RNA sequence: GGUUGCGGCCAUAUCUACCAGAAAGCACCGUUUCCCGUCCGAUCAACUGUAGUUAAGCUGGUAAGAGCCUGACCGAGUAGUGUAGUGGGUGACCAUACGCGAAACUCAGGUGCUGCAAUCU
RNA sequence: GAGAACAGAAAUCUCCAGUAGAACAAAAGGGUAAAAGCCCCCUUGAUUUUGAUUUUCAGUGUGAAUACAAACCAUGAAAGU
RNA sequence: GCCCUGAAAAUGGAUGGCGCUCAAGCGUGUUACCUAUACUCUACCGUCAGGGUUGAUAUGAUGCCCUGACGAGUAGGCAGG
RNA sequence: AAAUAUGUAAGAAGUCCUUGUUACUUAAUUGAACGUGGACAUUUGAAUGAAGAGCUUUUAGUGGGCCAUUUUUGGUAAGCAGAACUGGCGAUGCGGGAUGAACCGAACGUAGAGUUAAGGUGCCGGAAUACACGCUCAUCAGACACCACAAAAGGUGUUAG
RNA sequence: GGAAUACUGCCAGCUGGGACUGAGGACUGCGACGUAAGUCAAGGAUGCUGGCAUAAUGGUUAUAUGCCGCCCGUCUUGAAA
RNA sequence: GAAAUUGUUGAAAGGGAAGGGCAUUUGAUCAGACA
């Protein structure tokens, strides 16, 4: 009892009805699997020029 | 049965390039590579590790990380009906800074240019690109130059 | 937007007809459709 | 035929009346409906929509979440207007002054604003005193708060919350959740 | 194909920094409008040239018409065909009265005895045959003997109502 | 302009055969006490710069040279190809319409450019 | 290729040419020349911690892999690896 | 090129049938003409959308009024009845 | 080394200036990242379109598929068997192809008037036994895509080369 | 030499014949014609005249005639089978 | 005291089924509006 093994008919056609999304973007994205020693500095780094910028509203 | 490891179908793809086999300049790793990039991916047959896999051969990704042979590269690849985010962890051999872009930075630098010697004098800005337009009117002339008539041309066999 | 402000005119099919016995080639092998050039009056004129 | 572009006979997806059966409801729509088409101001226009919505897209707002909103720079006398309940916060131990405006107030809630002589108003009350909505303050409470939102969007690398009903060690917490087990999520 | 104009067209190459003014070529081309004459025109042009029409322009079409169409004129004509299995040079003498009469009489001619059709046919010359004695084939000098005359018997005139009430003859 | 040290592009820098190279440099070149390596002080290590040389290296120039690089309506709008037709043909296949468009060929023209530092009739 | 007693088609010695026509466990394909091949020297990074990533994919698991972080080591004059 | 030979199967039979030969056949041209649930305009139904209108002293505010577009349907969903 | 397909980019999340933060990094207040302050508005940076765009939850049926043009594997081949892209049939009537799931035209609310498509107009049958130039006479002529087949090879039949 | 004509195109030039349609229901708009008063074909048909006033028109039904129309339900790529 | 199914009476149609769709003739039958 053989039937049909593969084909991809049909299926850009489903994939149009509701899509294919552009990949949607963002101002600040995730540092997400970036240098921890970067990051690790980056953080202190932040924090002091906060700190400052807090300072500012002496 | 089938067979579709890691490297399968990149026979001519991850080639050489013709009398172009061996070290690899040293400019390729004079070059210095920044966040936000935006880099051309291409594998190098000779350098083994860290290698882009095959479907990214091609594309053209953006650096988010910086390490001390790599760049990570953002490529939105799309599976199904859709896009998702991948970031490639590629050594320095296998990428280049894409000209896709020093056109748009050229226009830009030239845009902001011809904005101050325009505002500045009394404007007349005009500053958007527009597509090839069709052609004004013309007169050609004759002066040594006299049309020749041709006709088409009979059958003949040469062998 | 002088253009896209009319909305698609909607013409009736030819009155005199189509000119051509089959339509569906184009307009320099004896049918009806790509660019006719100045010829494009005399159709629409007999569709408006 | 017409080569269609988008789909034909599309609702627009939007309530356009409470889906609530309440006269007293149906009356401020009433009320809101008219100063939304005669006097354009926005404020009237986002409060006749916020009449419609349903139980949940109208969490409630607390007292000290009010509170709050008024310690805002510039805004202390500012009236707070809410389309939904108003409920007590316990954990506030000195509640301003003001007025607010809302479809409910719970006992407590009432209570508490009063107790520091404040006033309580209905929307119609508010819409007599500011039919532009001049010197309002529109607050609207937590939405994805609510325990159904944790269990939304459930997959592997999610962390989200199974659907469960007894929860304690050895419901869900062994094949799957743990590399020691298999292997994690 | 149609009802036959001649049109001289002219085109060239697309002028440029290094070659403006480039050379200009004529052909003289048999359609019936000159949607199809300058398309035509084309069509041999690269037959010819390194040109498309991508990179060249028209520079004049004009119908040329016919300088004594009430004079009878003896056509030779040189074409190229197609057949179905190669392709052929020939030779056909046409008698009419224009150019334009000659070349509708002969697409006829080698569809009907050749069965070959328009996109197979390249007109080579067509040129007036100035002095008889240089007219060629028979079914044409057969028209030039010295006081022509004949008959033409069997007469059948087209009745207009399905019935009549004669029975006809053939007389004339 | 020469040359050297470090280079970038990596044959217009390569290859084959000849000839020419001032000045400096580089080079070849002398030595075996010492560090050091060898079956062999050839390589590799050290010492001298003294005793010797343009012979080689190197640099350049010649050649209807080999290769390589560049150009061109040279070939060719050719091969191939996206789109069209109730086009031709028993078929195999093939014309036509609106577009895109090679490779070989052939001919001409070239034969390293250039960055940093020191040095030189 | 041309050379050397026994020594021959094939033993071991020398010189010239040599883009790889060899070799790199294994199938084949990529890759490689002061190396990725051949000889030698020193070694255990085939180690410790726990994450991210790529292929296969449901963007689950497994296999295999990549680039980091935190250790402890190896080798090298060193950059490094 | 057309035609002819090459050309053999089983109930009697199919250019759709009759029949057609300067065709009612083959190639090609030129006009006219016939007719789809398609196209243009109009009325009416329904669906979707955008406006307008609580002001009583009369009757539907889920109403009333203006306007524009659209309508195939198995499995299947939902809605008004 | 094509053609067709294919990645990215065409700005306010932009460009430029002045100079803070740190444990990272530099020989180095060097860099790197994140910033504070300042300068330039819609010809603000191609086209065309946009009955708007974004987002969330939950649930049905389905998980035998078949066909056409083109690409294409196995097989002598198949109304055979298996892939690629699109378009269809399945789920779909309507006009044409006599007939027919898939071809051609065209997609459906109830109707009037008009015009057409594909396909036709001797008669069946609405519509020229219309015009025009050739060709063909068959003692098994021929007659319209898909399509309901014919070949090598021959003819001093006839036509034009 | 100087005209005519064909062909293609234009006119907010004029004018005849024939078909379908007449939605809307005070007024409100944009205009046209006039010295003006007025007028009008300008945001959807009115005027004038006749016939019948009942099975006459219309509905229903039976039959006849033109064209059209296979047996539903099911499973199936595919059923009138 | 339904239907299948039957008898009689009346009316109608029928050249290898019947039944159905658009349309109209003919026969039978009937509502409404008019004043
Ligand atoms: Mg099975
Ligand atoms: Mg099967
Ligand atoms: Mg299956
Ligand atoms: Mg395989
Ligand atoms: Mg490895
Ligand atoms: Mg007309
Ligand atoms: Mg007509
Ligand atoms: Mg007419
Ligand atoms: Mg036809
Ligand atoms: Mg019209
Ligand atoms: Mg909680
Ligand atoms: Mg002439
Ligand atoms: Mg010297
Ligand atoms: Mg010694
Ligand atoms: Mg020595
Ligand atoms: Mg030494
Ligand atoms: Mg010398
Ligand atoms: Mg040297
Ligand atoms: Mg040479
Ligand atoms: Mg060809
Ligand atoms: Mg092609
Ligand atoms: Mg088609
Ligand atoms: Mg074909
Ligand atoms: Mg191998
Ligand atoms: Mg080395
Ligand atoms: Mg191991
Ligand atoms: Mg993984
Ligand atoms: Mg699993
Ligand atoms: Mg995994
Ligand atoms: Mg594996
Ligand atoms: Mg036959
Ligand atoms: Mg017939
Ligand atoms: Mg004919
Ligand atoms: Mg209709
Ligand atoms: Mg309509
Ligand atoms: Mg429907
Ligand atoms: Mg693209
Ligand atoms: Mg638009
Ligand atoms: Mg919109
Ligand atoms: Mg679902
Ligand atoms: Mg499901
Ligand atoms: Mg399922
Ligand atoms: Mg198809
Ligand atoms: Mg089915
Ligand atoms: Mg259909
Ligand atoms: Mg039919
Ligand atoms: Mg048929
Ligand atoms: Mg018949
Ligand atoms: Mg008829
Ligand atoms: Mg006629
Ligand atoms: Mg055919
Ligand atoms: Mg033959
Ligand atoms: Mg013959
Ligand atoms: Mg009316
Ligand atoms: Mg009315
Ligand atoms: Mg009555
Ligand atoms: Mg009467
Ligand atoms: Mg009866
Ligand atoms: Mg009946
Ligand atoms: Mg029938
Ligand atoms: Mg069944
Ligand atoms: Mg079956
Ligand atoms: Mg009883
Ligand atoms: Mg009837």
């Amino acid at each position: 009892a053989k039937s049909k093994n593969h084909t991809a008919h049909n299926q850009t056609r489903k994939a149009h009805r509701n899509g294919i999304k552009k990949p949607k973007t963002y101002k600040y994205p995730s540092l997400k699997g970036v240098d921890p020693k970067f990051r690790r500095n980056h953080k202190h780094a932040l924090h002091g020029t906060a700190k400052a910028l807090a300072a500012a509203k002496k | 049965g089938k067979s579709h490891g890691y490297r399968s179908r990149t026979r001519y793809m991850f080639q050489r390039d013709f009398r172009k086999h061996g070290a690899v300049h040293l400019s390729t790793y004079l070059k210095v590579y920044k966040v936000g990039d935006i880099v051309d991916i291409k594998a190098n047959g000779s350098i083994q590790k860290g290698m882009p896999h095959k479907f990214y051969q091609g594309k053209t990704g953006v650096v988010y990380n910086v390490t001390k042979s790599s760049v990570g590269v953002i490529i939105n690849k799309m599976v199904g009906n859709r896009y998702l985010e991948k970031r490639l962890n590629l050594r320095v051999e296998h990428i280049k800074h894409s000209k896709c872009r020093q056109e748009f930075l050229e226009r830009v630098k030239a845009n902001a240019a011809k904005r101050a010697e325009a505002k500045a004098q009394g404007v007349a800005v005009q500053l958007k690109r527009q597509p090839a337009q069709p052609r004004e009117s013309r007169i050609v002339s004759t002066e040594g130059n006299v049309p020749q008539t041709l006709a088409p041309v009979p059958y003949e066999t040469f062998i | 937007q002088a253009n896209n402000f009319l909305w698609p005119f909607k013409l009736s099919n030819p009155s005199g007809g189509w000119g051509v016995p089959r339509k569906f080639k184009h307009f320099i092998q004896g049918g009806s459709f790509g660019n006719r050039e100045e010829f494009i009056n005399k159709l629409v004129k007999s569709m408006n | 035929g017409i080569d269609h572009t988008s789909k034909q006979h599309k609702r627009s997806g939007h309530r356009t009346a409470p889906k609530s059966d309440n006269v007293y409801l149906k009356l401020l729509v009433k009320l809101y409906t008219f100063l939304a088409r005669r006097t354009d101001a926005p404020f009237n226009k986002v409060v006749l929509k916020a009449l419609f919505l349903s139980k949940i897209n109208r969490p409630p707002v607390s007292v000290s979440r009010i509170a709050r909103a008024l310690k805002q720079e510039g805004a202390a006398n500012k009236t707070v207007v809410v389309v939904g309940t108003v409920t007590d916060d316990a954990r506030i131990f000195e509640f301003p002054k003001t007025t607010v405006a809302a479809l409910r107030f719970t006992a407590g809630a009432r209570a508490k604003i009063v107790k520091a002589g404040g006033e309580c108003i209905t929307l119609d009350q508010l819409a007599v005193r500011a039919p532009k909505g001049q010197n309002t303050l529109i607050l609207r409470g937590p939405r994805n708060s609510r325990e159904a939102v944790r269990h939304f969007g459930m997959g592997p690398h999610k962390g989200k919350a199974p659907r469960i009903l007894s929860t304690g060690r050895k419901f869900e917490r062994a094949r799957g959740r743990r590399r020691s087990k298999g292997f994690k999520v | 194909m149609a009802h036959f104009k001649e049109y001289q067209v002219i085109g060239r190459r697309l002028p440029t920094e290094s070659v403006p003014e480039p050379k200009l070529f004529r052909m003289r081309i048999f359609a019936s409008n000159e949607v199809i004459a300058k398309s035509r025109y084309w069509y041999f042009l690269q037959k010819l040239h390194k040109v498309k029409k991508a990179s060249g322009e028209i520079v004049s079409i004009n119908q040329i018409n016919e300088a004594h169409p009430t004079k009878v004129k003896n056509f030779g004509v040189w074409v190229r065909y197609d057949s179905r299995s190669g392709t052929h040079n020939m030779y056909k003498e046409i008698r009419d009265v224009s150019r334009v009469a000659a070349v509708e009489t002969l697409y006829q001619d080698m569809a009907a005895r050749h069965r070959a059709r328009f996109r197979s046919i390249h007109i080579l010359k067509v040129a007036e045959i100035e002095k008889t004695a240089d007219v060629k084939r028979q079914y044409v000098k057969q028209f030039l003997t010295k006081d022509l005359k004949f008959p033409l018997p069997h007469r059948v005139q087209k009745s207009t109502k399905t019935f009549s009430y004669k029975r006809p003859s053939t007389f004339y």
